[PDB]
């Protein structure tokens, strides 16, 4: 189950197993190119690779080969037996560790389901002048806000995310949460009516 | 209540 | 994205 992601993108698989993956991390998903079957997408060697997977409605297969009633026993059965998974040149595919699915960033400052009204009396009663967060956007599911406190008020600047690359609506594009907040740690951002947005402390979550 | 937040645009050079 | 053909013939 761990292993499986709900809805996600061959994009953005390859990209999570590029950041947070090693070789031979995989993950399953649907089929983005045709629902509903699914998707098996590995490392190895650096590169990403994708593996149909036929869902008749008896049974899961790779278009060929053994026949599962369930998508967790072909994934299972895969991991367990190294060698049965072969292209056609030769070169076999090792499914070794599971890329878990969780949260876009594990830093504290990410607060996750967190609104602005909330976020903002939490960066008063409790932010000094540089205190920072990110949080999801409740306007626009899938996509982030970062909350500053620039003393006396809080700034919100939604940070998008198109395909697990994140920007402020412009700009470069990070691989990560933490590669964006990093990058504007040093080189703080300028709101258009001048307020400087500088991210001094993050104002973790407890 | 509280008052509405109001998100910001970033100036980009 | 690059998908690969599993070979069982």
């Amino acid at each position: 189950r761990r292993w499986f992601h709900p809805n996600i993108t061959g994009v953005e698989a390859e990209n999570l197993l590029l950041t947070r993956g090693v070789d031979g991390s995989f993950l399953a998903r649907p089929s983005k190119s045709n629902p509903g079957d699914f998707t098996l997408s590995v490392r190895r060697n650096g590169a990403v690779t994708h593996i149909k997977i036929q869902n008749t409605g008896d049974y899961y297969d790779l278009y060929g080969g053994e026949k599962f009633a369930t998508l967790a026993e072909l994934v299972q059965y895969y991991m367990e037996h190294h060698g049965q998974l072969k292209e056609k040149n030769g070169d076999v595919i090792e499914l070794k560790y599971p890329l878990n699915c969780a949260d876009p960033t594990s830093e504290r400052w990410f607060h996750g389901h967190l609104s602005g009204k909330e976020a903002e009396k939490l960066l008063t009663e409790k932010g000094k002048h540089g205190s920072f967060l990110v949080r999801e956007s409740q306007s626009h599911p899938g996509d982030f806000v970062l909350s500053v406190r620039t003393g006396s008020k809080v700034t919100h600047v939604m940070i998008r995310c198109q395909e697990l690359k994140y920007d402020v609506g412009g700009g470069e594009r990070f691989d990560s949460l933490t590669d964006l907040v990093e990058h504007y740690k040093k080189n703080p951002m300028v709101e258009t009516l001048g307020t400087v947005l500088q991210l001094k402390q993050p104002l973790n979550t407890t | 209540a509280s008052p509405e937040p109001i998100y910001a645009t970033i100036d980009f050079d």
